[PDB]
């Protein structure tokens, strides 16, 4: 059958949980003053070595294994920068008005502008980290919101009649990790009215991290046109996938 | 495709 | 304090399915190409704007905010809200986008227009998904106005509104529970419905993008409206 | 400046 939907609501936490990757470090020197284009290559080698995580981390969430090669390839392919923003987020939650990219390398908005561009989008994902600070949102419930835009952000972009059965298998994780956060918030004490409006609130910024994954793509793209960035191979093919 | 080798590494 | 928070469930469905702006037509005596598909589509997007400025007006909670607040969610969300109107309209023609009751586009029609036919996908997707998901009327005009209230939040650089937007989860779940489905099911087809507008958001990002290159290929002239529109997002 | 002012106050 599947590992996925046998899983209860705490084996969902504890293997979510167990699977997450590690906060990797910079390069960052802050005796240099970094420059917009030495900034923009911190922030690539970081997001190089992150996406490796990423990909393994990938195949602990439960279902994913549970699905073609191109499937994961294709939800990868759409949702890394979600998935990297939404952690760079979480990892800012208690520093009010700085990005947490390392533990050595906390940004400024004011720094954000070193790069042309940056900041419209450091901006979002500032507010983002305000959003979840004003919800006190839990570690259980992050783990939760990221493997949910990882089966989600690629499910609408598949699709021929054999394909249609590893759509409906999506959602079926899908709707078990909704359960899972269900569990989680009836277990802190929240009433059925408070239950629904966080399970919403949570949702709904995924809409907003979706934004700043596109907004940032974009930005992206524009750059390797502009060539100011170092070298990075599998962003290149992580971006052209949006290409 | 090297996102294809990194899942199926091992 | 504003006067939505007061409101029934049923109360919020009334204002909301009263509010509901009307299908419009499409400029008659139509193959297409790609500029001709381009002036249809302009010309009934930029009707359709002044009735959804007047649809949002009718939203509750949406008069209650600033005049600037107001400019801010319709900039972000203008292409969002038209987008699941269409696929609202185009649910019961299965393969086939409605953009007007007389303009039925395939996925075919869309490929003379360049990059036209990728977002055409992910509209049909996600009309095949509100059709499988058996989507009601009551359901579509709340997630119409949290896409209104919900896509530029998080961008004024805000309590009133998050305060509508658990008004309109409460009525979400009131309309489940309604017709019957049980908690389990309630909080999990709340989840699907949501998760959509991520993709709608998607769906509305990708497209500015192909908006914004026509307009510097001068392929049709828009009006003024939709570039202030279309200006807003850089 | 912005024709969406217009519209939103009449
Ligand atoms: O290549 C890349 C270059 C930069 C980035 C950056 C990020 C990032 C990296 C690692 C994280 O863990 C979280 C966020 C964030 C978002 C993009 S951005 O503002 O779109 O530019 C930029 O700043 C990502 C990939
Ligand atoms: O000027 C414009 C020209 C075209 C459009 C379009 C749409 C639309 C128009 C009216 C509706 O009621 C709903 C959707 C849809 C989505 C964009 S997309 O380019 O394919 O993306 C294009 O097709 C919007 C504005």
């Amino acid at each position: 059958n599947s590992l996925a939907l046998s899983l209860t609501a705490d084996q969902m936490v504890s293997a979510l949980l167990d699977a997450e990757p590690p906060i990797l470090y910079s390069e960052y020197d802050p005796t240099r003053p970094f420059s917009e284009a030495s900034m923009m290559g911190l922030l690539t080698n970081l997001a190089d070595r992150e996406l490796v995580h990423m990909i393994n981390w990938a195949k602990r969430v439960p279902g994913f294994v549970d699905l073609t090669l191109h499937d994961q390839v294709h939800l990868l392919e759409c949702a890394w920068l979600e998935i990297l923003m939404i952690g760079l987020v979480w990892r800012s939650m208690e520093h009010p008005g700085k990005l947490l990219f390392a533990p050595n390398l906390l940004l400024d908005r004011n720094q954000g502008k070193c790069v042309e561009g940056m900041v419209e989008i450091f901006d979002m994902l500032l507010a983002t980290s305000s959003r979840f600070r004003m919800m006190n949102l839990q570690g259980e419930e992050f783990v939760c919101l990221k493997s949910i835009i990882l089966l989600n952000s690629g499910v609408y972009t598949f699709s021929t009649l054999k394909s249609l059965e590893e759509k409906d298998h999506i959602h079926r994780v899908l709707d078990k990790i909704t359960d899972t956060l269900i569990h989680l918030m009836a277990k802190a004490g929240l009433t059925l009215q408070q239950q629904h409006q966080r399970l919403a609130q949570l949702l709904l910024i995924l809409s907003h991290i979706r934004h700043m994954s596109n907004k940032g793509m974009e930005h992206l793209y524009s750059m390797k046109c502009k060539n100011v960035v170092p070298l990075s191979d599998l962003l290149l093919e992580m971006l052209d996938a949006h290409r | 495709k090297i996102l294809h080798r990194l899942l199926q590494d091992s």
